[PDB]
């Protein structure tokens, strides 16, 4: 969630 | 006191736009995007281009994978924020 | 424009309180509760009694099950809101 | 999440 932005597929 | 204005601040955004067709409590690619480019024209961050947004609103599509309501956008500003704004808020 | 003030509005709340010991970016039962009773004295909703809060902050404990940072409270106001505020916002 | 408040254990 830190650098994964937590969005999901868009930013991944 | 920000917690009281920020809370409803989000609601008003969706409560103002969402609710045109009739059922309300939902926002389409046009309702969300336009709103974002309407309210967030200088500070997007969570929305870059037009194509990305479609995927963005889709990345949170929880309702019926159709559009984004108040619960979808609420988790958005929060997910997108809580994640990067966490330690990236600096940069 | 609310999205810009509401966004940082949350941050400031944690950035103001969280960051006393040194490491910062974290809030204990004292930092969160007191803050809530400090900023949200007339409009709590997500916080009833003192005992409940402890469990409340614990219900979101994701870090190390120790305290709540910016990412824990961000998901809080959002989780607690996005859920009830969704259709309960009326009542 | 609707009436489950989404919190977790506190309200359940």
């Amino acid at each position: 969630t830190r650098t994964k932005i937590d969005w999901n597929k868009i930013l991944s | 006191s920000e917690l009281e204005k920020a809370m409803v601040a989000l609601i008003d955004v969706f409560h103002q736009y969402s609710g045109r067709e009739g059922d309300k409590h939902k926002l389409k690619k046009s309702e969300l995007k336009e709103l974002i480019n309407n309210e967030l024209s200088h500070f997007l961050e969570e929305i870059k281009e037009q194509e990305v947004v479609d995927k963005v609103m889709e990345t949170l599509d929880n309702d019926g994978d159709g559009e984004c309501d108040f619960q979808e956008f609420m988790a958005f500003v929060a997910m997108v924020t809580t994640a990067c704004h966490e330690f990236f808020e600096h940069e």
